[PDB]
């Protein structure tokens, strides 16, 4: 019998391990406060204005 | 092979070629390690390189 060496050979072809698509970061309001390091508690507080009954 | 010349058992003994192998492995890891505490640093030691680096 003949017996041959050769390697064993590593390919990459396209399989790349199939994984989700991000599309919320993008719909949703980020950052309309960014000074959580001067305020205590890293908590900033909302004003909602007053409304008035006649 | 061989064989006689003009005899009737006309058959061939047919050779094989065998590659062969081995495998060269890296296996060790040599190191010299040192630990000097801060006043062994600012005190004990007085040229680092010939003291420390060379050794």
């Amino acid at each position: 019998a003949h017996i041959f060496v050769k390697p064993e050979l590593v390919a990459e072809i396209g399989v790349k391990q199939l994984q989700r698509e991000i599309v919320l970061p993008g719909l949703v309001w980020t950052n309309p406060l960014t000074d959580f390091g001067g305020s205590k508690n890293d908590t900033i507080t909302v004003r909602v204005p007053a409304i008035t009954t006649a | 092979n061989r064989r006689d010349l003009r005899d009737p058992d006309r058959t061939v003994i047919a050779s094989e070629l065998v590659e062969h192998s081995f495998g060269v492995t890296l296996d060790k890891h040599v190191y010299a390690a040192l630990k000097f505490t801060d006043e062994q640093r600012t005190l004990d030691i007085r040229d680092y390189t010939k003291q420390v680096l060379m050794p």
